[PDB]
RNA sequence: GGGAGCCCGCCCCCGGAGCCCCGCGGACGCUACGCCGCGACGAGUAGGAGGGCCGCUGCGGUGAGCCUUGAAGCCUAGGGC
RNA sequence: GGUAAGAAGCCCGGCUCGCUGGCGUGAGCCGGGCGUGGAAUGGAGUGCCUAGUGGGCCACUUUUGGUAAGCAGAACUGGCG
RNA sequence: GGUAUAGGGGCGAAAGACUAAUCGAACCAUCUAGUAGCUGGUUCCCUCCGAAGUUUCCCUCAGGAUAGCUGGCGCUCUCGC
RNA sequence: GACGUCGGCUACCCACCCGACCCGUCUUGAAACACGGACCAAGGAGUCUAACACGUGCGCGAGUCGGGGGCUCGCACGAAAGCCGCCGUGGCGCAAUGAAGGUGAAGGCCGGCGCGCUCGCCGGCCGAGGUGGGAUCCCGAGGCCUCUCCAGUCCGCCGAGGGCGCACCACCGGCCCGUCUCGCCCGCCGCGCCGGGGAGGUGGAGCACGAGCGCACGUGUUAGGACCCGAAAGAUGGUGAACU
RNA sequence: CUAAGGCUAAAUACCGGCACGAGACCGAUAGUCAACAAGUACCGUAAGGGAAAGUUGAAAAGAACUUUGAAGAGAGAGUUCAAGAGGGCGUGAAACCGUUAAGAGGUAAACGGGUGGGGUCCGCGCAGUCCGCCCGGUUCAACCCGGCGGCGGGUCCGGCCGUGUCGGCGGGUCCCCCGACCGGCGACCGGCCGCCGCCGGGCGCAUUUCCACCGCGGCGGUGCGCCGCGACCGGCUCCGGGAC
């Protein structure tokens, strides 16, 4: 029931919401497992970038960023082909590669 | 056998900040002295203010400080604020200023610092004029808050220009049956 | 300590952007400040002769 | 904190703030905004005009990053820039006028809200308004359109 | 400062004038969230608010705390607030 | 049961009007001169959060239906609630 | 004695009779802490303020919403200065 | 008055006088021939999450934030704490108005050019308007004096009167967007079913030199079991012809 | 982009299973139904339903032996710090019951206000006249010498320190030098003065401080219990007069 001018509101707690209720106490559990499984990766490869593989230069869609630029999925074989790089080859010495990417400037 | 109505013999104004900090407590305790001697009338101002909650001493903008101070007449007087000054980045002209309050922004600050002014707290404005003399106070715009945009006559009257609450301002949540005259009515 | 934290005239070049905190009254003596002659220069004679 | 919650002051007191003439009914109302045209008409049509019926046109596939166009006023347009960018600025007896890029500090159209101080200036957006334009002619500047 | 009055000079400082006011320093009264002085009032269900140095449990600090020369608990025709 | 018992009022001087008019109105702007406007009592104004209640009853006076009712239903005021 | 018919089903020389002391829809478990505008109950003290059964709307008449009555938080000012 | 005498308001028992019907609840009305109630011990009913609204406290402030992730530890104390070109991707606020195509918040004074045409175009200046009420602050004639008459800078209190006038209220104007009416001119890469401008009404949750963000607490409203207990019913899947 | 063919770990979830760590969680009517021979006893033909139940003692040292009784049960004796812990045994409350002591009893019992009587012990006393200051009837303060420590002060005396400005541009924000003024700020020292305190020496007795008494002499709160009287005031109910 309204009373003297609240927020109109519409909760969606309608289902067995606390049976599917998820909790977090188990956060910092993951964050410490993820850092020693990044920490054992690191030392498994051990002259190999802790990061990986190189990203290329990659610009936006969405002409509301239209400006950022950010890490790209692969380097083009366009742009491998020019470089002189082969594109296997690429994968052995560490360049992220793949095909689906176009070039069109 | 007496017919007083005792609904209103009890004052609700304040006597004490509400606040437990031990600065502001001091501050009370001093203008609380200089209230209880001095015969100013500014003294008793500034208590009641300092007494006021966090919304009743709204901040003060350093443009609108600018335009009051300004104004012909008070030159060269100390301008006293219970809130808080705080910078306007719309103003490129600041001149130099003698500004009292409890808390500046670290920008009006700087810019009140570069342009030649002086800040003083509660005590350096005791120690300097007791009783206020040379003075302008100044205080904040109550009504900023965008709270009491939503008070007064409710809407769907007529003559009322009242926000109201709602989850989201859209096409499909309000202008519609008791605003859209082409839908049932409109007030 | 210093690094860490930085002074009033200083940034703490070890948090990016922190300050020391400002205070709402430098002279918190306020003993001094009361039997100061610029403020009994300017207060009334107390009355402590309750009737 | 339930110690200062009001639940300890009603200990004692048999209706618990709720009345003793109405009890405290599980939903004597109806469950959430249960009756909006029937029995809570009068609240719905004082508090919240316009809740009922449909208006406008409706939008399938609405995206947000198409129609995203922030908007800066010339009131604050010289604080996208450096302030020594404006110190050398009105100076050197050479009419700099330097250019400040509105896209870069991250905004599209530039309205014209505000007083202008008289230094000419580069304005850099996808869209102006008529009234900043003349603002900005008045001063002495010139407006410069970007894709 | 000058001119003078119903011969000139002092007419002095509280480390001491001694006090019903002493502006030279100031409680036995100052846990200033304290203390002190005047007036007016005190009904109450539903209901609201405030204060609890009222009570139970556990936690962070603190009582150089208590305790087998006796803890909690329980009983009491004892002394009390 | 509404009003009026003055400063938010009177007396002048000058401007504006795309309204109205033969000149004139009428309204709005600015400058100047004049203060306790009947009795008695009160300190006033303003903005939000807002529980409970929405079964009432009785009494002087007026009064509807009914023969009458510790009957049913109204008006002012006061009580119980 | 064996066997067949198992629950909106069986069976009934028909009584809504029988179907494991229950039959106008058996028993067990789960949904399920199903819903109730309806009953009942609702836990320490003191202090201050303190009500209504009335307005209009609702398939409304044992209920809600809305004004009204009420409390709290304040704020703007005047002064036995 | 002091070796069987004192004081013990309160609590043990008894007597007297007055008052005095059993608690809780529904109710206009309860001691009721209204309902629950032999007694005692233990348990026992307004909680938690989420979304809001208001008020209060704190930090920063046209900004605010830590959500998530990463860097330090083998976790006693730690699943804590510190830090981040992540400091802001992103949320809220700083801009609103239209269904939308879209548009999108400032003016005034002075000199000049067009016929000052309440209109357009060139330069300079002031730069959030005005009236009334406005806590406070400034000037303040003059008065009060001081052991004698005058002159007299100083410490003062009152101070008629005169002003700048915070916050806030009422009103008058001004500006932005949608819409209606009357109208005159501007521009060109494409001279068009182009774009822009004025005045007068009106609608808006708007501008008119800002006040928000994060955390905590209190109250109220809801969705959830939702202050506790309570149905007659409905559905799903299994077990019964040992009675009949 | 290339469907009607196929493979693939990683960041993801985990109230079941194995083994661990932790708690601002409950502490035997609580926490899982289950702290114990718990899905056990038990119930229903069956699907299924489903409990109650912890504590002697440090150590059984678990009461040898005598005696009454058929025995259960006692009376002695013994172990134990404790059986006033005796095998469902730690602490052992209330309802309820038996017994001892006191009091009372024809308007059911019980309750509030006011007293009185009797008991329980409590605090006095073998007078309680409670004291605490000033005054009368064994050494040192007074005054000097030496040492030590402390406080305050200015010529800022000299040096540091320290805030605002000016200067060397000497190294937008951050550092050094001398010179000057100001706030000389409780931010520190070396000398000087004044004062105070302590120790050690003089100071031998009209001073000094102790212990006790006869003064109730001056002051203050008080009296062990029961009281009585006087004067002043305030608030009341009255009475007797005279005079207009």
């Amino acid at each position: 029931a309204p009373s003297r001018n609240g927020m109109i509101l519409k909760p969606h707690f309608h289902k067995d919401w606390q049976r599917r209720v998820a909790t977090w106490f188990n956060q910092p559990a993951r964050k410490i497992r993820r850092r020693k499984a990044r920490q054992a990766r690191a030392r498994r490869i051990a002259p190999r970038p802790a990061s990986g593989p190189l990203r290329p230069i990659v610009r936006c869609p969405t002409v509301r960023y239209h400006t950022k630029v950010r890490a790209g999925r692969g380097f083009s074989l366009e742009e491998l082909r020019v470089a002189g790089i082969h594109k296997k080859v690429a994968r052995t010495i560490g360049i992220s590669v793949d095909p689906r990417r176009r070039n069109k400037s | 056998g007496v017919d007083i109505r005792h609904n209103k013999d009890r004052k609700v104004r304040r006597k004490e900040p509400k606040s437990q900090d031990i600065y502001l407590r001091l501050l009370v305790k001093l203008y609380r002295f200089l209230a209880r001697r001095t015969n100013s009338t500014f003294n008793q101002v500034v208590l009641k203010r300092l007494f006021m909650s966090r919304t009743n001493r709204p901040p003060l903008s350093l443009s609108r400080m600018i335009r009051k101070m300004k104004l012909p007449g008070r030159e060269g007087k100390t301008a006293v604020v219970v809130g808080t000054i705080t910078d306007d980045v719309r103003v490129q002209e600041v001149p130099k200023l003698k500004v009292c309050a409890l808390r500046v922004s670290s920008r009006a600050r700087s810019r009140i610092l570069k342009a030649g002014g002086k800040i003083l707290t509660f005590d350096q404005l005791a120690l300097d004029s007791p009783k206020g003399c040379g003075t302008v106070l100044l205080s904040g715009p109550r009504k900023g808050r965008e709270v009491y945009r939503h008070f007064g006559k409710a809407p769907g009257t007529p003559h009322s220009h009242t926000k109201p609450y709602v989850r989201s301002k859209g096409r499909k949540f309000e202008r519609a049956r008791g605003r859209r005259a082409s839908r049932g009515y409109k007030n | 300590l210093d690094d860490l934290y930085g002074t009033w005239r200083k940034a703490a070049s070890l948090k990016s952007n922190y300050n020391l905190p400002m205070h709402k009254m430098l002279n918190t003596d306020l003993s001094r400040i009361l039997k100061s002659p610029e403020i009994q220069r300017a207060l009334r004679a107390p009355r402590k002769k309750i009737h | 904190p339930s110690r200062l919650r009001k639940t300890r002051k009603l200990r004692g007191h048999v209706s618990h703030g709720h009345g003793r003439i109405g009890k405290h009914r599980k939903h004597p109302g109806g469950r959430g905004n249960a009756g909006g045209m029937h029995h809570h008409r009068i609240n719905f049509d004082k508090y919240h005009p316009g809740y009922f019926g449909k208006v406008g046109m409706r939008h399938y596939h609405l995206k947000r990053n198409q129609s995203f166009c922030p908007t800066v006023n010339l009131d604050k347009l010289w604080t996208l820039v450096s302030e020594q960018t404006r110190v050398n600025a009105a100076k050197n007896k050479t009419g700099a006028a330097p250019i400040i890029d509105v896209v870069r500090s991250g905004y599209y159209k530039v309205l014209g809200k505000g007083k202008l101080p008289k230094q000419p200036v580069i304005v850099k957006a996808k869209f102006f308004s008529r009234r900043a334009e003349e603002k900005i002619k008045g001063v002495g500047g010139a407006c410069v359109l970007v894709a």
